[PDB]
C-alpha cells in the first residue's frame, strides 16, 4: 500500500524502488543519494548528461555506472543496485525523470503539498506570505504536512491570480472573468 | 582461432533471437549452428535488433530449444558443396545429404548469397 | 576534489574510441540494421534526403529524420 501512485509512464521503476526500500526504512538516505547522484550528473555536464544515449552498449552503460560509483564508495545500497538493473534494461535515458518522481513521492511522504499562485507578473512578498499562511491555515493541508508555493508568470493569462494544489484550484483572475462576461453578453 | 558464442534469448515460434557478446556480432546472412542431441540446427541471421542482439530464421525444427543454449558462429553464409561430385545425389538446403550415400566430398564450398 | 577530475578523465577517455571522431555533427552510430534499413543514432545536422556513406563502403540516404534516431 504505497502512497501517490506512479502508474504507467515509467515511474514504476521508482515505485518498485520505493516499496523495496519502504520495508527496509532507509528512504531519506536513498532520497539523499538520489540528490547526490543527480547533482554529480549535473556538475559534470559533458557526458554526465550526454552519456545517457541508447547507442552505447550493455557493457559501457555498466561501466558508466561503475565510473559513477567510483566517485563514492557505498552509494546507499539500493540505488547502486537499481542502476545495474536499469543498465541491463537500458532504460537509463529515462533516469533523472525517475529522480524527480522519487522526489515527488518522497516529499509526498513528508507531505509537502506543492502549490502554485499563477500570475502574469511576479508579485510582492507580502502577498506571497499572506497566501502561504492562508493555504497553511486551510482545510486543504491537514497540518502535520508542509506547503511549498510557487508564483509563476503567465502571459497567456491577462493578469489576476489562480491558486493551485491537490488537483484543486481557484481562479479569480481577469482572463476567465472577461470570458464569462463575454459569453453571457454574446447571446 | 577464436569462436563466437551467443545465447538464445528468445524462441518465438519459428524465429530465434541470439544475444551475443561485444565485437562478435556476425553480419547479415551469416549462418549459425546449434548442437541439439538430435542433430545440428542451422540458423540464418536476418536482423540486428541493437544491444548486440540478432534476430534469426530457423532452418529445421525449432522445437526443443532450451533458452540460453550456446550457438556457435560459422563466419560466412550457408555453404553448399559444388562441382561434379554432387551429381545424382539429394541435398537439402544446409548441404547435409539425405540419400544415405555417405557425405559429399568436393574441393569447394560456396555461399548461397552472391551478387 | 581530485577524484571528480579523475572520474571525468576516465569517463571521457574510456569511451574515447566512441566519444571522439564524434559529437554527431556529421557522424553517427548504426544502432539497428535490418531489411535494408539502418536506424542510426546521431547525425545532428543531416538534411532530409542526404547521402550518407558508411565505413564499409556502401552508400545510403536518410528519410525518416526522427527524434531519437535517423
Amino acid at each position: 500500500p504505497p502512497p501517490v501512485r506512479l502508474f504507467g509512464v515509467e515511474g514504476t521503476y521508482a515505485t518498485a524502488l520505493y516499496q523495496a526500500a519502504a520495508k527496509n526504512s532507509s528512504i531519506d538516505a536513498a532520497f539523499q543519494s538520489l540528490q547526490k547522484v543527480e547533482s554529480t550528473v549535473k556538475k559534470n555536464p559533458k557526458l554526465g548528461h550526454l552519456l545517457l544515449n541508447p547507442a552505447l552498449s550493455l557493457k559501457d552503460r555498466n561501466s558508466v555506472i561503475d565510473a559513477i560509483v567510483e566517485t563514492h564508495k557505498n552509494l546507499d545500497g539500493y540505488v547502486v543496485n537499481l542502476l545495474k538493473v536499469l543498465s541491463e534494461n537500458n532504460r537509463l535515458g529515462c533516469f533523472e525523470k525517475i529522480a524527480s518522481d522519487f522526489g515527488v513521492l518522497n516529499d509526498a511522504h513528508n507531505g509537502l503539498l506543492k502549490g502554485t499562485v499563477t500570475s502574469a507578473e511576479p508579485l510582492d512578498p507580502k502577498s506571497f506570505k499572506r497566501i502561504e499562511k492562508a493555504l497553511s491555515a486551510s482545510k486543504l493541508v491537514g497540518q502535520g504536512k508542509s506547503l511549498k508555493l510557487e508564483n509563476v508568470v503567465k502571459p497567456e493569462i491577462k493578469g489576476g491570480l489562480i491558486v493551485e494544489l491537490g488537483d484543486k484550484t481557484v481562479d479569480l483572475s481577469i482572463s476567465t472573468k472577461i470570458q464569462k462576461l463575454n459569453k453571457v453578453l454574446e447571446d | 582461432s577464436t569462436p563466437i558464442t551467443g545465447k538464445v534469448t528468445a524462441v518465438i515460434g519459428a524465429i530465434v533471437d541470439v544475444h551475443f557478446e561485444q565485437s562478435e556480432l556476425p553480419a547479415i546472412l551469416n549462418a549459425l549452428e546449434i548442437k541439439t542431441p538430435q542433430g545440428k540446427l542451422v540458423l540464418e541471421v536476418a536482423q540486428h535488433l541493437g544491444e548486440n542482439t540478432v534476430r534469426t530464421i530457423a532452418m529445421d525444427g525449432t522445437e526443443g530449444l532450451v533458452r540460453g543454449e550456446k550457438v556457435l558462429d560459422t563466419g560466412g553464409p550457408i555453404s553448399v558443396p559444388v562441382g561434379r561430385e554432387t551429381l545424382g545425389r539429394i541435398i537439402n538446403v544446409i548441404g547435409e545429404p539425405i540419400d544415405e550415400r555417405g557425405p559429399i566430398k568436393s574441393k569447394l564450398r560456396k555461399p548461397i548469397h552472391a551478387d | 576534489k581530485a577524484q571528480p577530475t579523475e572520474v571525468s578523465s576516465i569517463l571521457e577517455e574510456r569511451i574515447k574510441g566512441v566519444s571522439d571522431e564524434a559529437n554527431l555533427n556529421e557522424t553517427g552510430r548504426v544502432l539497428a540494421v535490418g531489411d535494408g534499413i539502418a536506424r542510426v543514432f546521431g547525425l545532428n545536422n543531416i538534411q532530409a534526403e542526404e547521402l550518407v556513406e558508411f565505413s564499409s563502403g556502401v552508400k545510403g540516404m536518410a528519410l525518416n529524420l526522427e527524434p531519437g534516431q535517423v
